[PDB]
């Protein structure tokens, strides 16, 4: 999936 | 209307800024409760009618919690269950990092459990260790923390993937440097089940693996076990049992390897990767069946490994991907659910335990083998299905006690009829097949078809049920009832809702309106708990009681019983978007959402930021609270940015037809959406500033913003591009051939999706096109933007580059996720927000 | 005193301007004649005395040409020789590619050739061909191009660095998959001599190589062969001969394996490469000994591979380098120069064949042959130095005929003695040694060293002579002088000198002041000719014939001859730099180079780009033409940038102990020298403004552009490291160990000279560090820009990035090179020396 | 040897 991971 | 330009704060100054608005989000930042079971106390003079169980975060790691349901509430007053540990106090690897990657887990601690409601045998993975403990069961309940038990092992690497047998609650599997193990965790034997890799082996040489989902199926079906314990255990005349595991069994070895920046930086090296590129091999896929023999006293008598009588590629033509598979609720049968290719054609295939045999290098002995299993016994295709769009793979497939012999009755879900993805019940006829194996011949392409004998839509309309990321139904065999998600009331909301599978009619939402809902149904469908919130309020979680009125069973209702998790509150520096939408010339509503300027100036126009996604599997734009994950779009309005998200065609929520406009075209119509909905914002808020527009997204938000630029170079400014698809031949299969078919049957959607083949369209202008990358990441390899740098530099355009490391497709280490907010925010403020920005050009 | 402002263009436009100023440096860009070599006519009817063969470019390629010396010429005219093409026209692999990097080749074509002068044989590499010529022997001169003939071949794979046999033209050897095979160009016999290493085989379990120099000993002593003919046969009783070859076998089993990134980028993938990182383990070298029967007519009867009576390290205690090999004129003995791994230990050792026996895995006829070789036989080390600085080491060493049994006479050069590189005739006493291999004992350090009889200086003074990219000695053994270059006129001149080496007292200059010049001497030593330039001039070359006084045999003379390549002439565009020097407070005079602002506007102050290399064995300033390779420093000029270049101390061409000053302490020094030259100007010149100084460099020119950054960001307002060294653990044996010790016995040095480690210490303002860097290089790995970014990630700190990724540590592709100069040139403009630069802070 | 090639 083209779906990036970044919580913060 | 003159231009509103941003305060020019130092790097120094705007790190200050980011880390004191940082600080009153760490409270935000914890982990809902989740992953909730209902267990019933059984006990006519206590006060409580269930215990529930959940993993939660009381910065602490994630565990088991337990809270108590009562039987009745005082209704004046909100009830807010304590929460109990479950667990007392305890005395990563390669393949944990990458499953972590896979499933998208952010936090830390127990990702899940297994449960044993016969003996209450809770099985889970912390660590490196497997534990387990009992509650709720024949031994009762426990009134404090309970110790966790370590499963021994003599194996010397990681455990992974553990799963509790449930035909016996003392035996237990895992994988093991990608071979199927068992141990039991009474007696304490231990057992390896699949010799077909070696640990000490390179993988260029060494590619096989048994139990385990490869990467393709990790990354694009969400589907992470390549094993599955038969739920009933088969009685020998001895006194013991069979006990029996059907796997996934994979070959890589014709799969492509790739080379990953090792992240350790400083051995200079590289990782090998089995990644299928689009056009090119997936791994060779079969089943196989582990027959274990047990004696009375639970020790193994023996272990046979078994295969299918025939090779997979004839008992299943047409077959690329195990999408799914598992047992029906007796063990009779093993399902599946199985793709063709081009994910065009589905498949529920049933597998009886007679299809396999004993595995045998000896000629003789295996031809006697084959000639004793009947003809009669074949697989079973249930349901097919086709669609000139896609199939979307979903976890709802419930199958009844099978009731008559030559039928199997199951609750399954689909877009190919309708459009939308609506439940059907469907009743299957079990035929012995025309295909006969003594012949010698082989199997036409339905001689495996069974008649479909009932087909009945429980659900219908320009709306869908939900299937994916934890939503699910929920069957109450006894009422005849179906609990599921759905988007009937609007498309910016989930909402629980139930109807009758037998004569389907009325459909009841159980949730409230202004709120988006996630939401778990008891096993005993008498609660429902809802995880929801809205554009203004954060998450809460609270439990239900589900009870019909004494005229009539088929009607439910509902009331609120108690507080799981109480909202934290509306924070003050937070200021959410306004939902907007707008009637496009493509003859849809498309969605967006608006961030206006904070202390917005009248006689003055800000400039604009677009966050984009745009890619499918995903909606940005509903009414859920973005004051978590999207705080730092609150934080450009606080500055003077104006912010917009538009979901434009392609994204999900929207039914098939919706999704499906960029088949074979992505990267073509996107930009023309999000376009449409900025000029559609800027005739009506003359506050937007068209000449100061910047677009940003990860991944195919990064993507499309490079196509933003590219194609519409008039409109935006600036692009941030976060780990771009520059090249689709480099994108594995799963992904790139359900979206864009074959390379060769799509030469000019490729070509034209493909932004570094077309790097003298970038502009000739610096400070507009900004990349950033994780160095370390396998989903979207560096090479996306290393081949575009290579192009660029070859077409004479400028470009800023950052990199990131230590990051593969996700930020994780805290200092990285720093440094891109303070990165970001500071080039927006010098080439489009500030006043230096406009004298630049 | 007002600030100057450059002129701010777009990036198109200075795309333009560089295009425009590049289109005038075709010409000038072109190698000059070089590989010079004299053969006689002896025709006294004829009009010429010498043929001149030569490798020349006429964008073409290099190839071969001759030219006619006339023993007569017109004294009032100018002769201008014409270049004849020797050859007629024709009908990279990996290992091509890295030697070019290793060998620092820009250019395309005939790199070198061989010569036998007895038969007139050319022999050299032209692509994959290997390709002879006669000329010039017993078969005479050609009047018209020769056809070059292929010597033909059943290897699979490209034939690498071809030698002729100097005792047999008809044979030649080769290097083919790191294996030694042998050619016979008459016959076409061909013979594989070693079989170390396996074509097919992975190189991480293949890691022997035979007549191949290893990785450290191309990039760091600038030696690419590791195999040497033997110069004469030995004749046989039955009418054949034996030929020898000595040659380096390697072990690269035990060296460190890093990764880097395949030229190939769509592939993602990365290559192996041995690489001993500094303190880690060098290759397991030794010496061998091919022995080649071959009978009457040329055929081969037998080959003998031989090896080392005891081993290596026995034999050479303390010794980890072969730095150079080679044979005696007559071929009694192999010679050998020897490093210890300090590199503060250099020892020139003979070797006879006679210390090797054929290899014999049976144990019994092995201990026949060891006592068969008398204990007489042993190494003989007939020269031993030290220093506490370092081993420099030069092509110089000269062994005169054996005129006695017991003795050996030979011409070296030493920094050792003086602290300045001079010639030295030393005798050596070849004794019996006191070691006998027969009481079976190990022999002591001292046990193989010879006595010196004789140790004569040549050459004297605070100034030295050159041994180093092509400058070598001429020896004429008749009227018993040495030729040889050196820098006693002028450090910033190199001079070609005469003296004797019997009687050694007068040193004569044979080249005009005002030029610096590299020069070749004939054989015959009645010729040479000089390549030769100043800061005005681009270079010339011309032949100048040598005689001496009828009184005085020991006094020389020269009178110029012809030219051979006339000097394009001054360019209108380029206006040359003013070379400056100044008193240091460290002692030292220190050289620089000055170019002033075109157009110098008085009552107005400039901003200031100081280009910096700053590291060991090169010299920036001196007298020669600038204007091809630093044709950009003059364009910098010519927007209105002062551009400084400053030869700090740890520079070369001044002698050790001026070298020695960074000795474990590299990037500690290196700007104080920069920085008080640069205020050395600053105080003299009013237009230097202090307040917009730049700094860039590559290599090691990066490494002290990121120092200045970092020591003195009060200084240096922006930095723009090229390919820099940011971390010493990354960088190899060879250079790092020589400079800064091991790692454990320089904890400080290593720390303070890796920039990776302290990136706390670098600004926290933006637009001041630029890394560039190409991708794919092997040298200065990319992990040293990739860990850098990761701690300033860590540390909050901001960088601009630039990666080229289709270069190694060079730049080829000229697209890449345009690119880089673009956006240097852009900005240098938006960051320092335009006017929106001054407003950004 | 930390030393680049650019010939231009
Ligand atoms: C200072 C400005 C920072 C902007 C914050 C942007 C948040 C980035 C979130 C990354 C993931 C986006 C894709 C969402 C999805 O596909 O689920
Ligand atoms: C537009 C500005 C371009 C500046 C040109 C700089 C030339 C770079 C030369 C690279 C090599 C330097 C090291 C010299 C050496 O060690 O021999
Ligand atoms: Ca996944
Ligand atoms: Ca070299």
């Amino acid at each position: 999936s083209l779906r990036f991971l970044y919580e913060g | 209307l003159e231009p509103f330009y941003v305060e020019r704060y130092s790097w120094s100054q705007l790190k200050k800024l980011l880390a004191d608005t940082r600080k009153y989000h760490g409270y935000m930042m914890a982990k809902a409760p989740h992953d909730f079971m209902f267990v019933k106390r059984n006990d006519p003079d206590g006060p409580h009618s269930d215990r529930i169980y959940y993993l939660a975060m009381s910065n602490r790691e994630n565990t088991l919690f337990y809270s108590e349901i009562p039987k009745t509430i005082n209704r004046a007053a909100v009830l807010m269950l304590s929460w109990k540990p479950l667990l007392d106090l305890f005395q990563y690897s390669r393949e944990e990092e990458l499953l972590r990657e896979r499933k998208r887990i952010g936090t830390v601690g127990i990702a899940s459990y297994d449960y044993h409601q016969g003996s209450g045998t809770f099985l889970f993975q912390a660590g490196s260790g497997i534990y387990h403990v009992k509650d709720g069961g024949p031994q009762g309940f426990t009134q404090q923390p309970l110790r966790p038990n370590l499963v021994e092992t003599s194996c010397p690497n990681i455990r992974m993937d553990p799963k509790l047998c449930p035909a016996d609650p003392d035996w237990i599997a895992f994988i093991h440097s990608n071979d199927i193990w068992i141990s039991n965790i009474v007696t304490r034997e231990e057992r390896r089940l699949t010799y077909v890799h070696n640990e000490l082996a390179n993988m260029e040489e060494d590619a096989r693996s048994a139990g385990v989902a490869t990467f393709v199926l990790q990354e694009e079906f969400d589907r992470y076990s390549g094993y599955w314990w038969c739920p009933k255990a088969e009685t020998t005349p001895s006194g013991g049992k069979i006990l029996r595991i059907l796997y996934e069994e994979n070959d890589e070895s014709e799969v492509e390897i790739i080379h990953v920046t090792s992240p350790m930086l400083e051995t200079r090296r590289a990782d090998s990767f089995r990644y299928p590129k689009t056009g090119t091999a997936n791994p060779k896929v079969t089943f196989k069946m582990s027959e274990i023999m047990i004696d009375a006293e639970g020790r193994i008598i023996d272990v046979i490994d078994k295969e299918l009588i025939q090779p997979f590629e004839i008992l299943f033509e047409g077959v690329e991907y195990i999408a799914r598979a598992g047992w029906t609720p007796e063990g009779k049968y093993a399902w599946s659910i199985l793709l063709d290719r081009s994910q065009t054609r589905l498949q529920i295939v049933l597998i009886s335990p007679e299809l396999f045999i004993p595995v045998e290098d000896d000629v003789m002995e295996r031809q006697r083998l084959i000639e004793s299993v009947p003809d009669s016994v074949t697989p079973l295709i249930i349901y097919e299905e086709t669609t000139d769009i896609w199939i979307n793979i979903h976890d709802i497939f419930h199958v009844f006690p099978q009731s008559h012999e030559e039928e199997i009755e199951f609750i399954f879900a689909s877009e190919c009829k309708t459009g939308f993805r609506h439940l059907y019940k469907i009743t299957s006829i079990l035929k012995e097949s025309k295909y006969k194996r003594s012949s010698g011949g082989l199997p036409a392409p339905s001689d495996f078809k069974c008649p479909i004998k009932e087909e009945i839509a429980i659900t219908s309309g320009e709306w869908e049920v939900l299937g994916r990321h934890g939503s699910n139904i929920q069957v109450d065999e006894v009422r005849r009832l179906v609990y599921f998600e759905g988007t009937k009331d609007s498309p910016l909301e989930h909402h629980l809702y139930v109807v009758s599978y037998v004569n389907p009619g009325e459909v009841t939402r159980l949730t409230d309106r202004g709120y988006s809902h996630s939401c778990c149904i008891s096993q005993h469908c008498d609660f429902f708990i809802s995880k929801y919130s809205n554009q203004k309020n954060p998450h809460c979680v609270s439990l239900y009681k589900l009870s019909s009125p004494e005229d009539d069973p088929t009607c439910k209702t509902k009331e609120f019983w108690a507080t799981i998790l109480d909202s934290a509150g509306p924070l003050p520096d937070y200021t959410p978007p306004e939902i907007f939408s707008f009637e496009s010339t493509t003859g849809f509503t498309l969605y967006g959402m608006l961030y206006k300027p904070h202390d917005l100036q009248p006689g003055k126009k800000y400039p604009t930021v677009l966050f984009i996604y745009g890619g499918p599997q995903v909606q940005l734009v509903n009414n859920r609270f973005k004051g978590v994950k999207y705080f730092r779009l609150n934080t450009l309005a606080s500055l003077g940015y104006v912010v917009v998200v538009i979901d434009n065609r392609g994204s999900c929520h929207r039914g098939l037809k919706f999704e499906g406009a960029f088949k074979y075209k992505m990267g073509q119509i996107e930009i023309d959406d999000q376009v449409e909905g900025l000029q559609y914002l800027a005739s009506r808020y003359d506050f937007i500033d068209l000449d100061r527009v910047g677009i940003h997204g990860w991944s195919y938000g990064g993507y499309l913003s490079l196509m933003a630029l590219m194609q519409r170079s008039d409109i935006f400014r600036v692009a941030i591009a976060g780990a771009p698809v520059t090249l689709w031949i480099f994108y594995d299969t799963g992904y790139t051939e359900r979206y864009m078919g074959h390379p060769d049957q799509n030469e000019q959607g490729y070509y034209l999706g493909s932004v570094a083949m077309q790097a003298e369209k970038f502009p000739s202008e610096p400070n507009r096109l900004l990349l950033l990358h994780g160095f370390l990441d396998e989903n979207v390899h560096f090479a996306h933007t290393s081949i575009l740098l290579s192009f660029l530099v070859r077409a004479g355009k400028p470009y800023d580059l950052q990199i990131y490391p230590q990051e593969r497709h996700s930020i994780r280490v805290p200092e990285s996720g720093e440094h891109y907010e303070l990165h970001l925010l500071h080039y927006l403020q010098e080439n489009l927000g500030s006043r230096i920005a406009a004298l630049k050009v």
